[PDB]
């Protein structure tokens, strides 16, 4: 099982904390890595699903929460907190999906433990021509009641220039 | 988590964060060690997780047998294809189709370094200090050499 992935992710985070000595730099590297991963993962996801285009950001949200999360992490976040415009939504998860534990005392206040998921989400959606911002606004590992990834549609990526 | 995710993380760590810009041996060495060390931690944690029967190996050959069958199966969903030993501390673990050489491959030995650590950390938690190295013997295979420390 992918106790493997969480253990591997955890070792990566730990290693980055050793290398950087700045949690914001760990966060950026994680995001950067996630993006790189998401770009490749969307290819895998589209081939493994027979998921077509999403004619909306609501439809995009359903795929991400119901199909994509289920495929890769074996879970299904709920979609909450729609903006009236329909351009932002939250993904709610019961726990931090990439990470079980946190060492005490907390010497990594700024660290966004699963920020890789946010890179992943943004890279993947870039490849289906949606500029997005994904960010954790709640995390159980920060003592919040749930983990919340807020997704925000920025723009459709122009064909050509 | 689907193995797709692990394979992509592994590939991303090797080709991204910890690819050497080939500045020199020191940079190459450091990049290599970071991957191997990570593997070492993961190896430790896989043992903790799936092997609290640390009592029931009771000697080196059983431990290398476990690595070859159960441990490799945990990580790569199959066993190694050949275990050879000199009976003097060296073991060679052959994987004929090594799964992490699938993401051509110039820097392919970088893709072995995490797994060398996996084995080393796995043995560390089973009581054995080792140096673990690897090479691609004939792509897509792949021998890992485990030298056990006195
Ligand atoms: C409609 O066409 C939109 C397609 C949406 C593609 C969804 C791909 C996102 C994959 C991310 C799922 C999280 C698992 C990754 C964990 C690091």
């Amino acid at each position: 099982s992918s106790e493997l992935f969480t253990l591997t992710y955890g070792a990566l985070v730990t290693q980055l904390c050793k290398d950087y000595e700045n949690d914001e730099d760990v966060n950026k590297q994680l995001d950067k890595m996630g993006f790189n991963i998401g770009v490749r993962l969307i290819e895998d996801f589209l081939a493994r699903s027979n998921v077509g285009r999403c004619h909306d950001f609501r439809e995009t949200a359903d795929v991400i929460a119901k199909v994509a999360f289920k495929m890769y992490l074996g879970i299904t976040p709920s979609i909450t907190n729609w903006s009236p415009a329909g351009d932002e939504f939250s993904l709610i998860l019961e726990n931090n999906p990439l990470v079980d534990f946190v060492e005490l005392p907390d010497n990594h206040s700024s660290l966004i433990y699963s920020n890789l998921l946010c890179g992943v989400l943004r890279g993947a959606l870039e490849m289906v021509q949606m500029a997005v911002e994904a960010k954790f606004v709640q995390d159980t590992l920060k003592g919040d009641g749930v983990t919340e990834i807020r997704m925000r549609f920025i723009r459709r990526i122009e064909d050509n220039l | 988590a689907d193995e797709a995710l692990f394979l992509l993380l592994h590939n991303e760590m090797v080709s991204g964060v910890y690819k050497s810009a080939e500045q020199g041996e020191v940079e190459n060495g450091r990049c290599i060690t970071k991957l191997e060390n990570m593997g070492f931690r993961v190896g430790q944690g896989l043992i903790e997780r799936f092997t609290k029967d640390t009592a029931r190996f009771k000697d080196e050959l059983d431990i290398m047998k476990f690595i070859c069958k159960d441990f490799w199966t945990t990580v790569f969903k199959k066993q190694i294809d050949n275990l050879r030993t000199n009976h003097q501390g060296i073991y060679v673990l052959q994987d004929n189709k090594f799964r992490l050489l699938t993401q051509y491959l110039e820097h392919a030995s970088k893709y072995l370094a995490f797994t060398c650590g996996l084995i080393r950390g796995g043995l560390s938690n089973l009581g054995i200090k080792s140096i673990v190295t690897a090479e691609v013997s004939s792509m897509p295979a792949c021998k890992f050499q485990v030298m056990i420390q006195k």
